[PDB]
């Protein structure tokens, strides 16, 4: 039986391991300084993939390990190990809650290119309190033609705040704003005065377009503290740390 | 109307590197035949015809009546 | 694969199997259909393409550059009367322009205009114009695989860097200088099977450049410290100007984006890496990349020592472990660069000769075949054969010191290739008479073909029968500049000595591209002397040259019809492969040229522009050999 | 296959009341010939017009230098004409023929054409057929030529207007009322493309040129070649405008098609073994030429519906009793040559069907290793396979005990070979039988064909239906066929005296 | 005709299908491959796709091909490794299995 030969390849695995220690330690031009390492199990991790003795004679694809191990190679950048650009969060959350999986990833691919299937928007991304409101309307009573008044009503408050509202405040980041996000914050023209404050990411256009991506202004969220008796009535935001 | 394309066909399918040297930024697609169920109208559409020509599972059959007691 | 097709009738009843063809004079015949065309009474037919200055009168067993306009005289009186016999013509150059040609330079006018310069087309006024390769236009068609032909290489320079005419400039040459952006050849790549980068050097180089030398040293040896890296004695190799080579995007096809040319010879040496490498080398690595996306992978090279930084060669010779370290910088590089297919080195003088400053000695032929054996199996020491470079050096054609280069043992141990200079065998400046500094014929009366009339062919038939040496491990190519002379007279070659030539930047060389400007044309599909310059041709040594009266200056250049010529009979030979000096001043046609006389075929109908009309001959003249006229 | 066409020539076919020439010339001072023409008028006027006439040949070659031009070999050939007022200046005349009567061409080929007394003839193999009209007033097609709108509704529901909206397979299809798949397929315009046996080598090979684009078979000559006037330009789907679409029209295929489809649904079996068959019925009587149905050609179809019915013989069976069989297959179909032999590979080398110019008599060169191997195929005793070769060699007036290539005789063969056991008769009952018949031996290995006379020993069809049912009653006697040929006499022996 | 004629136009799109990345996920190649560019834009003290020593573009078919094998393909990727010991000391005649039988740290064994 093959299981016979299924001895050699462990001993080229020890041949590779003594390679290393013996050879590269001292002959590494790569990794030269840097030593530890001792253990065979380290380079499966720090250069190589998840490369273990483990046999069994188990079938296995080489495209299921090249990719395994490109999770590894995210993941050792996930958690802060040795530099990577751990981009920003919601990034990597995009990769645990997709790219962990094949059928996940797949399935996040699918929605991807769906023009439209189901996306059926009986709920959506999309919200203002409108949205509540609209809820409010339909699960009073029994449903009925006159209902969108109440909606128009939320409207016509919520516009008032869109129409006569002190535009004057936000922050402008970094240089990126030829192509990307800042932010943004206004106040009610009459007392006793409320704020709010959106934002707006240049990103969301075509690379030769100008017009842009319907998605544009993010929502005036309306501030929670208590704002008053400030000098002048101007006041100043920032944003740093997505905070 | 039922309008029908063809095979979503293998064209082919090329072993090949990947890179923008070899995948293009432009600044090309890589199929098998599975990206359907779209049709699904078309389809019911269908299924309620042929249960034209008959019924969409089996065909009933009916109900009677009473007399004074109506 | 370009296609084309005609077609031919007859009465219902009447079948050929030959494909029938009109019976008519002969005018202008031209492409690929069938001609029976009469002339002097006589029929015509080119089995061959056909081209508006080809005649099928001469043609009865000529008619074509290799063979015969074959004839019969089937035609009777009263054919020569239905149809008006032809007995003799001249094809002119077309009114219309069937394609542009160039474009313009404001900054080159600026140049001609300028009071030092006063150039004029006729050089009355200025003997050199600095003419910005700007002015050129992409000139390349389109080919097919043709994976059997011998490779095709050309040169490539620094020279491409700078002419700060881009920069305003103004008062000096540099600032009138040359360059062009790789970006051309980019376009349309795989344009050559091989590129070699101009000679680099090594430390401790003695010519007048060292100072450079000195300079890219101290840079080095500022940074080896700081580096942790060891210092460097000479022998080592030198990059001369990492900011060009890599501190740049203009001239090399890429975005300004991460061009810190900043950086330089006391802060490059990290970059000084292929993954690093911004600028030109980078660039080139990038083209590879875009040829690759091709397929059909080029022979990426270069070389190093040359004409004007062999000096150290002597020098370095009997010193072997200093050879031996400047062999280990030279893998280094290779670590440094795994990309390239292989670099070679440009010794030029196992006998001493070019410059002076070039000392040497008789042993150094033998210690530089030591040492090149040496060099094989450090090489062959280092490379997996899966990845094997294999080394070339040029000859000189000096009938006696490539004798004296011992090719036979550098065979023996392995040294792959040889690459022929075929040029600038006219040492206008000094030599006696004026000739063909670049002929690969022997002329009539060889008894004078020592230090003139110096044919290829004659060091080629050593090679190949008085050294047994396959043409496969010999090169051979052409420049894309002529010699210019005053005062000669084309019936004794005698010449003005000594009094300046014209050249662009270069008196006594002048430059290909700048010569289409100003005297050579093609605009109306033909070979086109132009602007009163004389468009000339000699049969003794199929020769082609041009000249002026007024200031009885020549110039002894390669054309189109004469590079066409050479790789004609290159490819009748099979050599081992063809290649450019200096490429970097070419357009491309007379790459397109090489195509063709390499037989490499076209892979559409379509055109980038034409090439046959550029094969007629210029004006036919006799001139007698140095030693017939001095006999 | 096989017939070079290279100095093939156009032909005036015999026409009454047309001129031109009717032979070819292999050379002549002659850019084109000319032809004259007897216009009608509507009433029945006559008119007269002339015409140029052209033999035409094309060929391709690329671009390329220090390489000969005309490198000759057989390639494309074509016809045209043409006219102008220079011809004739006759017009205006609405009155007199704007509509007129037909044109029509013979295809010929002239060549060393005599069993022995050879000379160069012309014999034709194709033919053409034209109707022309002076488009005085421009008028409507069918305000000329107008009945075929008529029937374009009483057989095409639809007007000649509506024929342009066919072209859309959809159209196609509906009016069809059934699926563009039956007709993707009876254009084999799918991934199945037709197949040869690599045992043929058909002359004529003007095929594998980087000039031979058309894929080999060609439909337009194999399969369907039916559907289309065995012409190059046979109709295929072609890519989606306004959808996904067919080749081009031609009225004229459009009914032969229609008509095709009508019999299919009668026909049961897939198309190409019907057009297999119909094909080679056609091919069984040279006489036609329009590629149409005739009344043998009922008969033939009688007679497989029958045969098959009662004994599953198979459609490739019966058109190989009627003419040469396929060595070519659809994709994934095998070849029926190499099933009827090479199906079969006990020896080094496969017999290829271009094998054979041999003689028979003695078992010598590997070619009668091959005849062995073509007996076992036929599973016979060699010495009977003799006996048959040389009544076989005598129908085909072969001589000298020769084996030769083609399949025909193979065919004709396999035939006898066939026949009997088609109810178990022997080889030599067979014989017997048809000698019972026809009163002569070898009539099944004679080609078939048919006549207008009445000749019982050239109706093999009736001669089939005496054999199996007279055959069949000899089972009621339950008699072999020599002694009743001794019987009827047809066969003798001597008396010579003895104690 | 007919009065308000009825016109879904399924206005031409021409409709045509679409690969799914899912086949071929290993497109995730490309990915990655723009947020390793990402990590190559970090201080040069990181070693990104030369980290990356195992891998290439070995973009081939591959719809069923497991083995164990792949254990084998990491001797294979030890070939580099090996490799640079020739670039270290030259060699190229399978003497990385060869010398696997001679020296020290291991024991050395005997090789295949």
């Amino acid at each position: 039986s093959n299981s016979i030969e299924a001895k050699l390849q462990e001993d080229l695995r020890d041949a590779l391991v003594d390679y290393y220690l013996g050879q590269i330690v001292p002959n590494s031009k790569d990794f030269t300084n840097l030593r530890s390492t001792i253990k065979n199990v380290d380079d499966l991790y720090d250069h190589l993939l998840l490369d273990t003795q483990v046999s069994a004679k188990v079938i296995t694809s080489r495209l299921s390990l090249v990719t395994q191990s490109v999770q590894q190679y995210i993941n050792r950048i996930a958690l802060n190990l040795e530099p990577g650009l751990s981009i920003n969060q919601q990034e990597a959350t995009d990769w645990e809650e997709f790219a962990n999986r094949y059928g996940y990833w797949a399935a996040n691919q699918q929605l991807r290119m769906f023009p439209e299937i189901y996306v059926d928007p009986t709920l959506r991304l999309t919200k203002t309190e409108f949205f509540f409101q609209l809820e409010s309307a339909l699960n009073q009573g029994k449903l009925t033609d006159d209902v969108a008044q109440k909606a128009v009503l939320g409207y016509l408050n919520n516009f008032e705040e869109v129409s006569n509202l002190e535009i004057i405040a936000g922050y402008q980041d970094g240089i990126d704003i030829e192509n990307d996000k800042t932010y943004f914050v206004a106040r009610t023209r009459m007392q006793p005065y409320r704020y709010f404050w959106r934002s707006l990411d240049a990103s969301q256009r075509n690379a030769n377009s100008q017009e842009l991506y319907p998605t544009a202004w993010s929502e005036w969220k309306a501030i929670s503290v208590p704002l008053e008796n400030v000098a002048n009535g101007i006041v100043r935001p920032i944003m740093m740390d997505n905070r | 109307l039922g309008r029908r394309p063809d095979v979503q066909l293998t064209s082919f399918w090329q072993p090949l590197t990947l890179e923008d040297a070899s995948y293009k930024t432009d600044s090309d697609i890589f199929m098998y035949p599975m990206n359907n169920e779209l049709r699904g109208l078309w389809d019911r559409i269908e299924n309620r015809i042929y249960n034209l020509r008959h019924n969409l599972t089996l065909d009933g059959k009916e109900i009677n009546m009473d007399l004074y007691d109506s | 694969v370009n296609k084309y097709t005609y077609t031919s009738s007859k009465a219902m009843s009447d079948i050929s199997d030959v494909i029938g063809e009109p019976l008519a004079a002969w005018d202008s015949q031209v492409g690929g259909r069938v001609f029976n065309v009469i002339f002097d009474g006589k029929v015509y037919t080119n089995t061959y393409w056909v081209e508006r200055w080809q005649v099928p009168g001469i043609g009865s067993s000529d008619g074509n550059p290799h063979n015969a306009w074959k004839f019969v005289r089937a035609a009777t009186a009263d054919e020569i009367n239905k149809i008006g016999n032809p007995t003799t013509a001249d094809v002119k150059p077309t009114e219309n322009i069937p394609s542009p040609i160039l474009v313009e330079d404001k900054y080159t006018e600026e140049t001609y205009s300028r009071p030092d310069v006063n150039f004029k087309e006729d050089g009355s006024q200025g003997n050199l114009s600095y003419t910005a390769t700007r002015v050129c236009a992409p000139m390349y068609n389109h080919y097919v695989g043709d994976k059997t032909k011998p490779k095709l290489s050309a040169y490539i320079t620094d020279w491409c860097q700078y002419d700060a005419r881009l920069d305003g400039g103004g008062s000096k040459e540099e600032e009138r200088g040359r360059g062009f952006d790789l970006a051309t050849l980019m376009q349309n790549p795989a344009t050559y099977d091989r590129l070699i980068f101009s000679f680099l050097g090594i430390c401790g180089d003695i010519g007048n450049k060292s100072k450079k030398v000195q300079e890219v040293w101290d840079g080095w040896n500022a940074q080896a410290p700081s580096l942790g890296l060891p210092q460097i004695g000479k022998g080592h190799i030198v990059p001369l100007d990492p900011y060009g080579d890599l501190g740049t995007a203009r001239n090399v096809g890429l975005p300004p984006e991460s061009a810190d040319t900043s950086i330089e010879s006391g802060t490059f040496l990290p970059y000084y890496q292929q993954n690093r490498a911004a600028g030109l080398l980078g660039g080139l690595r990038e083209l590879q990349k875009k040829a690759h996306a091709m397929g059909h992978k080029l022979d990426l090279a270069f070389s190093i020592g040359g004409w004007s930084l062999s000096s150290y060669f002597s020098a370095l010779a009997e010193n072997p472990d200093e050879r031996r370290v400047f062999v280990a910088s030279v893998v280094d590089f290779f670590v440094r660069f795994p990309m390239f297919s292989c670099v070679d080195i440009d010794w030029e003088y196992p006998g001493g000769g070019g410059d002076e400053g070039n000392i040497s000695s008789d042993k150094d032929g033998e210690n530089y075949v030591l040492l090149i054996k040496e060099l094989r199996s450090a090489l062959d020491s280092r490379f997996g054969y899966s990845n094997r470079k294999e080394i070339s050096i040029a000859c000189s054609g000096v009938k006696a010191k490539l004798k004296k280069s011992n090719i036979d043992q550098l065979v023996a141990n392995g040294l792959d290739n040889i690459y022929l200079m075929s040029y600038d065998f006219f040492g206008t400046i000094w030599a006696d008479y004026i000739g063909h500094h670049t002929n690969l014929y022997s002329p009539k009366d060889p008894g004078e073909q020592e230090l003139f009339d110096l044919s290829a062919e004659a060091a080629i038939d050593y090679l190949h029968n008085e050294l047994g040496i396959p043409m496969e491990k010999i090169h051979l190519g052409y420049a894309n500049y002529g010699r210019s002379a005053v005062g000669g007279d084309l019936t004794t070659r005698q010449y003005t000595k000594n009094g300046p030539a014209l050249g662009t930047m270069e008196n006594g060389a002048p430059e290909f591209f700048d010569i289409v400007k100003n005297y050579m044309d093609a605009e109306h599909s033909l070979s086109m002397g132009k602007n009163g310059f004389v468009l000339m041709t000699d049969t003794n040594a199929d020769a082609d040259f041009l000249f002026s009266e007024a200031k009885g200056h020549f110039i002894s250049l390669d054309t189109p019809r004469t590079v066409k010529q050479k790789g004609e009979y290159a490819a009748k030979n099979k050599l081992g492969g063809v290649f450019s000096w200096s490429g970097d001043q070419d357009c491309g046609l007379l790459a397109n040229a090489a195509r063709e006389g390499l037989g490499y075929v076209a892979d559409s109908n379509q055109e980038t522009i034409d090439m046959g009309p550029l094969y007629n001959p210029g004006k036919e003249i006799y001139l007698k050999s140095i030693s017939e006229i001095k006999s | 296959a096989e017939k070079d066409l290279s100095r093939h020539g156009y032909i005036v076919k015999a026409a009454d009341n047309i001129k031109g020439p009717t032979q070819l010339v292999e050379h002549s001072d002659a850019s084109y010939d000319v032809i004259e023409l007897t216009c009608t008028n509507q009433a029945k006027e006559t008119i007269t017009v002339k015409l140029r006439g052209e033999n035409i040949i094309t060929y391709q070659r690329t671009k390329a230098r220090m390489v000969p031009f005309d490198n000759s070999s057989p390639f494309s050939r074509q016809l045209k004409l043409t006219f102008v007022a220079e011809d004739n200046p006759s017009l205006g005349n609405l009155d007199k023929g704007p509509y007129f009567a037909n044109m029509d061409i013979y295809a010929a080929e002239w060549v060393r054409e005599n069993v022995s007394s050879e000379t160069m003839v012309s014999r034709p193999f194709l033919t053409m057929t034209y109707r022309i009209a002076i488009a005085k007033a421009g008028a409507s097609l069918e305000e000329l030529q107008p009945e075929a709108d008529a029937f374009f509704i009483n057989n095409f529901g639809l007007s000649a207007e509506d024929s342009s909206q066919l072209v859309k397979l959809v159209a196609f299809g509906d009016q069809t009322g059934s699926k563009a798949e039956e007709i993707e397929s009876l254009l084999s315009c799918g991934e199945n493309l037709p197949i040869v046996s690599p045992n043929v080598i058909f002359a004529n090979p003007i095929f594998g040129s980087y000039f031979n684009d058309e894929p080999f078979p060609a439909p337009y000559h194999f399969g369907g070649v039916y559907i289309n006037a065995h012409q190059r330009n046979a109709m295929t789907i072609i890519r989606a405008e306004g959808g996904r679409e067919i080749q081009s029209l031609s009225n004229f295929r459009l009914e032969r098609l229609n008509r095709f489809i009508r019999l299919q649904r009668w026909l049961d079996l897939p198309s190409h073994q019907l057009d297999l068959l119909l094909t080679s019925v056609m091919q069984a009587d040279a006489d036609n030429s329009q590629q149409e149905i005739t009344e043998p050609v009922l008969k033939s179809l009688g007679l497989f519906r029958h045969l098959n019915l009662q004994y599953k013989i198979t459609p490739e069976i019966f058109s190989s009793w009627l003419y040469q069989l396929t060595p070519f297959a659809v994709s994934g179909e095998i070849a029926f040559f190499d099933r009827i032999f090479n199906r079969e590979q006990l020896f080094d080398q496969p017999f290829i069907l271009d094998g054979g110019s041999f003689t028979y008599l003695d078992a010598k060169g590997s070619d009668a290793k091959s005849v062995k191997q073509l007996c076992a195929g036929l599973n016979i005793s060699a010495v009977t396979f003799q006996f048959i070769a040389p009544l076989v060699q005598s129908a085909l007036g072969l001589e000298a005990g020769t084996l030769v290539r083609s399949f025909e005789v193979v065919s004709s063969l396999y035939r006898l070979v066939s026949i009997p056991q088609t109810f178990g008769l022997s080889t030599e009952d067979g014989l017997i039988l048809m000698n019972i018949l026809t009163d002569e031996m070898g009539y099944l290995a004679k080609q078939p064909a048919f006549d207008d006379k009445q000749t019982q020993d050239k109706d093999f069809l009736s001669i089939i239906l005496k054999m199996e049912a007279l055959s069949a009653w000899l089972t009621k006697n339950n008699l072999t066929p020599a002694s009743l040929a001794l019987l009827l006499g047809v066969t003798r022996l001597a008396v010579v005296p003895t104690n | 005709l007919f009065p308000e004629p009825w016109d879904n136009f399924c206005r031409p799109g021409a409709i045509e299908a679409l690969d799914s990345p899912a086949s071929y996920l290993l497109d995730l190649y490309k990915f990655i491959q723009s947020v390793e560019l990402d990590g190559s834009n970090q201080a040069r003290k990181l070693e990104t796709r030369r980290a990356d020593i195992p891998k290439l573009s070995l973009d081939n078919d591959a719809l069923y091909k497991e083995v164990t094998a792949l254990s084998i393909v990491n001797d294979v990727l030890s070939g580099s490794a090996r490799e640079y010991i020739d670039q270290s000391g030259q060699a190229d005649k399978a003497v990385n299995q060869i010398l696997g039988d001679t020296h020290f740290p291991f024991t050395l064994p005997y090789s295949l």
